[PDB]
């Protein structure tokens, strides 16, 4: 009876074990599979890395496009105007014409009305002496020669007369000539300066050329860029042809995905939460399944111990 | 050169329609001096929250400061 | 009573030690959490260091502005003050016009004598059929007519030069005050400039303000630059990312939320106390 | 057309100075000189013709068509300067109102899309000088108005400057003018006359009838006002008058 209390008390206790140990069986299992998948990173990081993440080599060839694109606008813009400069030229060059013209023109008006005042003034000169004239004759009073001397100022009445013809076409001329010029002037004015206000949108425009031809050359060359065959040479010793074993399959998680964008951060964290409560009772493999077998095997064993022990019991 | 390497990546680009402006560009205004980037990256978690972790990272040691369990040695 | 009251207390006791096993998590649990508020802290800062350089650059900007508004205010002050003397001469010189008037008149005047007296004095070439008294009395005077006659012209010639004179200083000056007008109204533009442009001062301090009392609530404004971290908000961004993960699993692989354990922790510790205090008054 | 040129730019402050120097010359210095060389040409003939001399009327006529002339002269050169002052007001009107150009708003301009004043042509149809807001009347001509009768005869009142025949019509009321005052037979030399009286008394003692008092009523009769000699001023008439009765009361 001492015999059956310690026989049947180990065999309940080692049942509590095959349980216990069935109760990180499975756990083993879990953790083969989620080593599997965990090393899925092996291939997954690896292939996006050999085949740099898109984000990058896809990125470098967008930014290039886009950088390419704008090379041309500001040269496109550049090439009409650089050259206007001659037709604005030109224009200067018409409008210094207009200035000689001023020249000549306010000089000849000029003249004329220094013509007029002449015309009027010193033919005056001669208007003057009819008086001293007269009154000289007249004063030889003590025969009839008055008459002749009385006749003169009718002609020179008329003579005064026409005379202040001219004065008036002479005053409008000059000033409607003056205003002329003045607008032309003006014209001139306002070219000048927009020469200036181009040349510093040409400056402007050359500088954003220059600028982007920088950002052109910079974007090449790149660390990244002179990568090339980097991420591609991680094969140094077995190029032949052997990774197309992962073709067809990151094909699919790729160019038909339907998402690549920075998709790494989906998986790189859950590796790191899953793989973070693992290694533990990994090589325990052994007593899950063949200790604990032996252990199930003595179950029948002493069961049949305990059934010739209660035989001779019942034989007492 | 293996094929498939570069069949994955592409170059294939379309340059020809797209244009910097879809029809014209807004100059810049005279006053156009808006601050702007008041807030740019973050708003994960609220944080005053974790302000409430921080204090409990004191509170543990200050009730680890004090009488703990085992405290049955009254006698008489 | 007795032995019946001992057993209560002993089991409750056991609970309270298995809240103390809960806890010793939580203190990893806290250990780690850390992470996430020190990566905040960092964000917080570097967008708040560039904050306060874009403040700096805008006062930089508006003080460039505001020295050209200085320049443009010289420009004003230096010409009004100049046009104020200009006006002053255009509004005096006119004395002069009035003063010659009067001369130029009495030039003429004084012509009209000799024009007058010439006839006089040659009337006495008569036809009479130490005789010089003919003509010598008034050969001199005869002569003298033009001397009076060229005051004539050197009378009008300065009156026309007066006028001319007076119709440009007049013209050139009054126009001085369409200068003063286009510059004034630079003025107005540059100064409305300003009243636009300032508010943005106001506008990025009240931020300023908000972002840093709210760094300010977390008790360090200035020691987390000890801290070691990218200068890159993306990057800090991904490590939050990765520490966050980190305390949600670790969260829940106890099963049991932290906050809310320990919230359960101070009563069920408190039921010692209560317990005790109980079988002390068993005595 | 078909070039960079545009038709035209608002005002430039910057050569502002030209615009305001635009400014017409004046002539009313030479306008003067010329009436008073008419003005001359017109004494002498008083008592320079001959006894035996008859008809002058062609004459004064000739010399009033030319002082006719010359008013017109001066008349619309006054009107072209106040309409040339207009003109640079119109055009500083404008300026006002003009969208002043800056940067490359040009360009903007020179196609077409906004317009710009042009002086010359609101010049060339500046406000209409249409002749018009005068009424000319001077001594000068005054004199020209009688002094055909008064040399056909001075003992004669033809104007009596209301309507161009004479005041009355049908009637002998009015009065012939003798210049001699009998109180002061002696010849005069150059009397003043009050508009209203139309009466002058001599060079001097035009102070007659004051005792204490400094003023008294018209010379002779027929009057309802006493003379105010503050009022008294030049007249031709006198001169014109006694010219010819001093040359003629001899042989």
């Amino acid at each position: 009876q001492g015999n059956e209390q310690s026989l049947q008390k180990d065999l309940d206790f080692k049942k509590a074990k095959i349980v216990h140990l069935r109760q990180e069986s499975d756990k083993l299992r879990k953790s083969v599979e989620s080593l599997r998948d965990f090393q899925n990173k092996k291939g997954e990081i690896e292939l996006h890395s050999q085949l740099l993440p898109y984000v990058k080599v896809k990125d470098h060839k967008e930014k290039l496009n886009i950088y390419k694109e704008e090379y041309e606008r500001a040269k496109a813009n550049l090439r009409a105007i650089l050259k206007d400069k001659k037709p604005f030229a030109n224009t200067k060059k018409t409008l210094e014409n207009q200035v000689e013209e001023l020249t000549e023109k306010c000089s000849l008006k000029t003249d004329e009305f220094l013509k007029a005042k002449e015309k009027i003034n010193e033919i005056f000169e001669k208007l003057n002496t009819i008086r001293d004239e007269v009154i000289k004759k007249k004063n030889q009073n003590e025969d009839d020669q008055i008459q002749q001397l009385l006749l003169k100022q009718r002609h020179l009445l008329s003579k005064m007369a026409s005379s202040m013809k001219s004065l008036k076409n002479c005053q409008k001329e000059l000033i409607s000539t003056q205003i002329l010029q003045f607008e032309a002037q003006n014209m001139d004015v306002s070219m000048n300066d927009v020469i200036g206000f181009f040349n510093e949108r040409e400056a402007d425009l050359k500088s954003q050329y220059e600028d982007k031809k920088k950002f052109v050359k910079e974007m090449r060359d790149t660390p990244e860029f002179q990568s090339w065959m980097r991420e591609i040479r991680s094969y140094d010793q077995d190029t032949k042809e052997k990774l197309n074993k992962v073709a067809e399959k990151y094909e699919e998680e790729g160019n038909f995905n339907l998402s690549f964008v920075q998709d790494v951060l989906d998986k790189l964290e859950s590796e790191i939460a899953m793989v973070n409560h693992d290694e533990s009772a990994v090589t325990i493999l052994d007593q899950v399944t063949a200790e604990l077998r032996e252990l199930e095997h003595t179950v029948p064993q002493q069961s049949k111990d305990l059934e010739t022990i209660k035989a001779k019991l019942k034989e007492d | 050169d293996p094929i498939l390497k570069r069949t994955i990546i592409s170059k294939r680009k379309a340059p020809s329609n797209n244009e910097d402006e879809e029809i014209v560009k807004t100059p810049r205004k005279l006053v156009n001096y808006v601050p702007l980037k008041i807030f740019n990256l973050g708003d994960s978690f609220d944080d005053t929250i974790t302000t409430t972790v921080a204090k409990l990272q004191d509170l543990k040691k200050e009730i680890l400061d004090s009488p703990r369990s085992n405290k049955s040695i009254v006698i008489t | 009573n007795m032995a019946l009251h001992l057993e209560n207390l002993k089991s409750l006791k056991a609970e309270y030690e298995d809240a103390k096993k809960l806890l010793r998590e939580l203190n990893q649990t806290s250990d780690l959490n850390e992470r996430k508020m020190l990566l905040q802290a960092k964000s917080l800062w570097i967008d708040v260091a560039h904050n306060t350089d874009a403040c700096k650059n805008l006062e930089n900007e508006i003080s460039g502005i505001q020295q050209k508004v200085d320049e443009v205010t010289e420009k004003i002050r230096n010409r009004q003050e100049k046009i104020e003397r200009y006006t002053s001469d255009g509004t005096t010189i006119e004395a002069q016009i009035d003063a010659k008037v009067i001369y130029v008149n009495e030039k003429d005047s004084e012509h009209q004598n000799a024009r007058e007296l010439l006839r006089d004095v040659k009337s006495r070439f008569e036809k009479e059929k130490k005789i010089e008294q003919i003509a010598q009395e008034a050969q001199p005077i005869k002569e003298q007519y033009d001397s009076t006659k060229l005051a004539l012209v050197e009378a009008q010639d300065e009156l026309q030069q007066l006028k001319e004179d007076i119709n440009s200083r007049q013209s050139k000056i009054q126009k001085y005050k369409d200068d003063t007008i286009y510059y004034e109204d630079k003025k107005k533009v540059y100064l409305e400039n300003i009243k636009k442009i300032e508010v943005n001062v106001a506008a990025l301090k009240e931020g300023i303000q908000r972002q840093i009392q709210n760094a300010c609530a977390f008790c360090s404004k200035e020691r987390i630059e000890n801290v070691d971290l990218p200068d890159t908000q993306e990057e800090i961004k991904r490590e939050l990312d990765k520490v966050s993960r980190m305390i949600q699993k670790a969260e829940k692989s106890l099963g049991l939320s932290q906050e809310e354990v320990i919230a359960l922790f101070e009563k069920c510790r408190n039921k010692y106390k209560e317990g005790q205090k109980k079988y002390m008054e068993i005595d | 057309n078909d070039n960079p040129i545009p038709k035209s730019v608002p005002l430039h402050p910057k050569s502002g100075k030209y615009f305001h120097n635009l400014h017409a010359r004046d002539l009313s210095n030479i306008y003067q000189q010329c009436y008073k060389q008419i003005d001359e040409t017109i004494n002498q003939l008083v008592d320079s013709t001959s006894p035996s001399t008859i008809g002058i009327e062609e004459q004064v006529a000739d010399i009033t068509s030319t002082y006719k002339l010359l008013s017109t002269y001066e008349s619309e050169s006054n009107s072209f300067d106040e309409h040339i002052k207009d003109l640079k007001k119109n055009f500083k009107q404008s300026s006002d109102a003009c969208p002043q150009i800056d940067l490359s708003t040009w360009d903007k301009y020179r196609t077409g899309e906004l317009t710009a004043p042009k002086l010359s042509e609101l010049y060339l149809n500046m406000p209409t000088p249409e002749p018009a807001t005068m009424v000319n009347n001077t001594d000068t001509l005054k004199i020209l108005k009688v002094l055909p009768y008064i040399w056909n005869d001075p003992t004669c009142v033809i104007p009596d400057l209301q309507n161009p025949a004479d005041e009355d019509d049908l009637q002998i009321e009015g009065g012939k003018i003798e210049l001699t005052c009998p109180i002061t037979c002696k010849p005069y030399e150059a009397p003043l006359i009050s508009r209203k009286c139309n009466h002058v008394f001599d060079r001097d003692g035009i102070q007659n009838y004051l005792q204490g008092y400094t003023t008294r009523d018209c010379p002779q009769a027929a009057c309802s006002q006493v003379v105010s000699m503050r009022d008294f001023v030049r007249d031709p008439i006198m001169e014109l008058r006694c010219k010819i009765a001093k040359m003629k009361e001899s042989q």
